[PDB]
């Protein structure tokens, strides 16, 4: 089972021979380049390459392996950069194998899943509060580029410290010193601890950037199958898309609509939907996915957009406007939706967080007539008060994640009308102090929202709140 | 005979068998293969031919991966088109597109009637003049949009303002008071529908007889392209074996426009018209012919259908729309009245029977009522600007019957009874006319607004008005 | 032609870069081993204030400079070199020039040669080298009529299907090691005042900071045209 390699050319090579050679199965060169088989002609096999294809000359021997594409999975993989094809890249020695398992797997099926009603918190309060996510849903991120996709996902990893998750983070065709500021920013932290980081940077070619997610999804999957949850952040799917156009257009097949062919759709479909939550028949396992999706000039409507956010269970939208003006960070309540969500949420928060989003709403379409004109009704000017003093709670500091109980605390404060009181900026300097304020005087409150994971005693916390207003100071 | 493998091209497969009798187009090939060693994989793949090249070389079309795949394998054909196991033995289950259930619950056994998925759609010798209106119980349906039995149904709704309530009524009522069995066929997303359906068409029994067929986006191009005809040939077995008075549903149309759109992935010839398979119009006419009324049975396969694509010029959508026969609409504001179905007074065609027959009253009534509608609609963009108040008297009257016969539209769902308790009432068309007739007539103008929620007919309006202790 | 530098070699620390600009000083810091993008449109002054900063850093930082002019106009070219000749800065700097009537393989590699001398100068001498390049726009468009030439299937608007991957090529291997530096400056023209080109959007997927330069205020009094709000750095 030898052959020879007679053409190659921009990562697509052809060789002659290979009698028994397997579609998909992987196939090495003398020089130690892996290469994917992909087309089997009558006497020839077509061979995209995966790795440096300048070494490649033809008249090359290409030596078949006997596996069909397996990515190594293990419990030593934990805390590592790793590339798709498995190979260290932060030095460190070699990896353990424990086992090898293909990336072409069947995804899970219609009655083996279960409905979603775990919750998993990211830290932030707007989203925590407005936009909850569960266990199990796939929810994109869409927005303008440098609104901060990056940082809510380092910050939904690092909230991730409490709560038993293993995390891969999948960067793709994203820059490679990027992307070592975010391995050493999750070094500390200790995010480190579970977190696994897969990364195809730019400079590789592109049937590895499109291969990426697959093997982060496959490596995911195996801890989703013993029952640990998991949750895969995809860096940009646009690269893997980009990467696909690319490798078809080079095999001449012909493009669709945009110079992108038919096939994405299946191509990204095929990816989500190996996400899912398990029923206790198969291990009630679970796999969150948070893709990203790149927005030129924060407008929705376009192929990929569209394309990918057919096949999610919601999605959130970050205006580059509102966030550069100072609203940091920023979600718009008109294009963001949770389908999943509510189920998953804990019975406190959907009590305490129940007239948050009318306010926002509401007071945001009054705050622009408003600018818009003068003169307004005194019903209006309380409302606008009361929508700034919701506006300032929102707000929220970089790489901070706030635990639910004070999230659901200060937005019982917020809501019932004994923050109002508090000027505009004073208002977070209250809420840290509050923050102080419950660890120094409210730890049973605390604890029995903990444990029961509903609203603890009223008339306790009311007290609790009035004495911290009591104690702070204004100005 | 036996064939060998020659060649493969991943999704389009293109697996070039070398073969002495060839099998003619749309015939099933299975591979049957074992690990005769450690680098060998064993797979057990079927396979669709669709086009024969020169010498013997017969193109196919795998329903899933051909990982594995070694060229020499040995091949057999079966002699037919893929056979859909069907009859009273699948009744009951959920199935993928080749046959065998999803669920491991029970085995399908070799004895059962299988029968081939591809057939040519009725001649013009059997099928029937059609005029007759088929029965919802949905008393806006009955009154406003009605259904052309045969016909193919438009639901422009989207999900999670009342799609799957609707269905559930849809199916509950047609095998509660016909001999109507129900076909469901997804390819989107999640089937969390799957249990809400379990609940009540498996306490009302349906389900016995619901022959689900599945396979969704994760499937190959091949598996979701053929799913659809999958779920026709379970309907088809009824309409010419059985005979009975089954005026049958299928519950997607579009959904084949939609794996069309990966159908286009699936040719690997030259394209068409906005990157499409040229053809479009053909691929789904041979689908969508085959769906009649006949006289060899009284089955009519009426079918409701759901069409995510909702962009008016595009090719797929305007091709498949031009097939359509009546058409409604469920809108989220709507949904946020408390007035359920959420069905607003958008129609199309159903004129079959009136005016066409006699159908004086009803016509006249429907358009009475979309009048008073528009109407109301008008006056309500008034009453912000300026006020009502200031309306004269005959235009307020206006307004007052119009309340009423806005909330009248409600209807309690059997369906329903799970959640709010109401036992369901189900309502004939000529009820439905006859009864709302006296309300465009105003013979209770004095009665409460309230009264006219959620109730099958008027004596209960006025009872519930009583009830009020008026 | 070289392989490009290893995760492991990378360093992460950032170092501000002070042109003596008073616009780009306050509102877009430039940073070390950070690539920095000029946006604008003809007639704007684009090169006055890239061969400006080249004649400044000379003059105050006194750093090894590498200038790659990928398809210059000739006669740009020439006047560019007359006056570096008279300010004095030829000397500390160097210049590689691919002249847009050859064939557009070598106004695509030009690029790299200049990469290539700035390579060797921060591999052995260590030092904080900086690299100008004119236009990257052409850069792109050379490696779209290659592909043409070559026989390849087009792609995006008439790109080359393979454009993703050169970008990042040749802006990977500028990379700021421990040992050295490798600052860029790199210009981009707007087609059509659109920013959605395929290659201004390519590029602006890798850039640090961006300072995107305005036709309005170019034809004000205002000297340099640079448009405060839109221009921005992630190390302010
Ligand atoms: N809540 C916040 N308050 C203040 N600054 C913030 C906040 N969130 C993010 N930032 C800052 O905004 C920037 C966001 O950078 P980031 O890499 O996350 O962007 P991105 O939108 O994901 O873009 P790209 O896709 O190009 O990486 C960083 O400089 C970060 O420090
Ligand atoms: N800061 C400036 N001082 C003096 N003249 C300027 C300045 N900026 C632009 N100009 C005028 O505009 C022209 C700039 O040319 P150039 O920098 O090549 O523009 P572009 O980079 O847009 O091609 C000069 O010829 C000059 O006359
Ligand atoms: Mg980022
Ligand atoms: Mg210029």
């Amino acid at each position: 089972d030898v052959g020879t390699v007679i053409q190659v050319g921009d990562g697509i090579a052809r060789a002659h021979g290979l009698d028994n050679v397997m579609s998909g199965e992987l196939v090495e060169f003398a020089n130690g380049v892996m290469g994917m088989a992909l087309n089997l002609e009558e006497n020839n096999v077509g061979i995209v390459i995966l790795g440096p294809y300048t070494g490649i000359k033809e008249g090359d021997e290409v030596r078949r392996t006997g596996r069909i594409m397996e990515v190594p999975v293990g419990e030593a993989l934990i805390g590592r950069v790793v590339n798709p094809l498995g190979q260290p890249v932060d030095g460190l020695g070699p990896v353990e194998t424990t086992e090898t398992r293909p990336i072409e797997s069947r995804a899970p099926g219609v009655m083996d899943r279960r409905s979603v009603h775990e919750p998993l918190q990211t830290g932030i309060k707007a989203i925590d509060a407005l936009v909850p996510i569960g266990r199990g849903q796939r929810e994109l991120i869409i927005g303008d580029r440098q609104t901060g996709k990056t940082s809510v996902a380092i910050d939904t990893i690092i909230n991730q410290k409490d709560q038993n998750m293993i995390s891969i983070y999948v960067a793709i065709g994203q820059k490679e010193s990027t992307v070592r500021t975010v391995v050493e920013t999750l070094r500390k932290h200790g995010a480190l601890d579970y977190t696994i980081v897969v990364t195809a940077s730019a400079s590789q070619p592109a049937p590895l950037l499109f291969l990426a997610p697959y093997a982060g999804v496959a490596m995911g999957e195996y801890f989703m199958y013993k029952g640990k949850h998991v949750l895969v952040v995809y860096d940009d799917l646009s690269k893997q898309a980009a990467a696909y156009r690319e490798l078809s257009l080079l095999l001449r097949r012909p493009p669709g609509r945009e110079a992108y062919p038919g096939d994405i759709f299946y191509l990204h479909s095929r990816l989500l939907e190996r996400a899912a939550k398990l029923s206790d028949a198969k291990g009630g396992g679970s796999l969150t996915a948070l893709p990203f999706v790149e927005t030129q000039a924060g407008d929705i409507s376009a192929y990929i957009p569209t394309n990918v956010i057919s096949i999610t269970d919601g999605q959130i939208f970050l205006q580059s406007d509102l966030f550069f003006s100072g609203v940091r960070p920023a979600i718009n309540a008109g294009l963001s939706v949770s389908r999943v969500g509510g189920a998953a949420q804990i019975k406190a928060m959907k009590k305490v967080a129940g007239t948050l989003r009318l306010d926002l709403a509401a007071y945001r379409e009054l705050e622009a007539f408003a600018q818009f004109g003068s003169d307004l009704d005194k019903a209006t000017q309380a409302k606008l008060a009361r929508g700034a003093r919701t506006v300032e709670v929102l707000k929220q500091d970089l790489h901070q994640p706030i635990p639910v109980e004070k999230q659901v605390l200060i937005i019982y404060a917020l809501t019932r009308g004994f923050l109002d009181d508090i000027p505009v900026e004073d208002v977070r300097r209250f809420e840290k102090e509050f923050y102080l304020f419950l660890d120094q005087n409210g730890q049973h409150l605390l604890e029995h929202i903990r444990t029961t994971k509903d609203l603890p005693n009223e008339d306790d916390l009311n007290k609790a709140i009035e004495a911290f207003k009591k104690t702070f100071v204004v100005s | 005979t036996r064939g060998r493998v020659i060649q493969v091209m991943g999704p389009v497969v293109d697996v070039k068998f070398e073969n002495g009798h060839l099998p003619a187009i749309y015939n099933a090939l299975k591979i049957q293969h074992k690990a005769r060693n450690e680098n060998e994989v064993d797979i057990d793949l079927t396979l669709e031919v669709a086009l024969h090249l020169g010498d013997d070389t017969v193109r196919t079309i795998a329903m899933a991966s051909t990982d594995g795949l070694i060229r020499g394998m040995e091949v057999i054909d079966t002699g037919a088109p893929i056979s859909v196991p069907v009859g009273e033995v699948t009744l009951g289950r959920v199935f993928n597109v080749l046959g065998e259930p999803i669920d491991l619950e029970g085995d399908i056994p070799a004895d059962a009637r299988r029968d081939p998925i591809h057939r040519p759609a009725p001649k013009f010798e059997e099928l029937a003049t059609e005029v007759e209106i088929l029965e919802t119980g949905i008393k806006v349906v009955d009154l406003l949009a009605p259904y052309i039995k045969g016909g193919k149904i438009g639901l422009f709704g989207g999900a999670g303002v009342g799609k799957t309530v609707l269905i559930q009524e849809l199916i509950h009522n047609i095998a509660q008071e016909h001999g109507g069995i129900s076909v469901f066929a997804g390819v989107g997303e999640r089937t969390r529908e799957g249990n809400d359906l379990y609940h009540e068409m498996k306490d009302s029994g349906v389900i016995s007889k619901t022959a689900m067929v599945f396979g969704q986006m994760n499937e190959p191009p091949g598996a979701r392209m053929r799913v659809a005809l999958t779920g026709l040939t379970m309907a088809e077995y009824f309409r010419d074996e059985q005979g009975q008075d089954v005026l049958l549903f299928i519950d997607n149309i579009f959904r084949f426009t939609q794996a069309g759109s990966e159908v286009s992935a699936l040719l690997g010839r030259m394209p068409s018209a906005v990157g499409y398979q040229p053809t479009l119009a053909t691929e789904m006419g041979q689908l969508q012919e085959r769906i009649t009324s006949t006289a060899k049975g009284s089955i009519t396969s009426i079918q409701a259908i759901y069409v995510p694509a909702d962009d008016y010029t595009d090719p797929a959508p305007a091709t498949t729309f031009s097939h359509l026969d009546a058409t409604t609409n469920l809108e989220r504001k709507l949904a946020e009245m408390g007035i359920y179905p959420a069905v607003d007074p958008l129609a199309s065609t159903s004129r079959a029977l009136a005016p066409e027959i006699v159908g004086e009253e009803h016509y006249q009534v429907a358009r009475k009522v979309q009048q008073t509608l528009q109407r109301y609609k008008e006056l309500q963009d008034i009453i912000a600007i300026l006020g009502m108040d200031e309306l004269s008297d005959e235009d307020k009257l206006v307004v007052h019957r119009a309340r009423r016969i806005q909330f009248f539209l409600s209807q309690n769902f059997h369906v329903a009874e799970q959640f709010t308790g109401q036992p369901g009432s189900y309502v004939p068309v000529k009820e439905t006319v006859r009864g709302f007739k006296e309300i465009l007539e105003g013979k209770y103008d004095h009665l409460p607004e309230d009264a006219f929620r959620l109730v099958g007919r008027i004596e209960e309006v006025v009872e519930k008005a009583k009830a009020m202790g008026v």
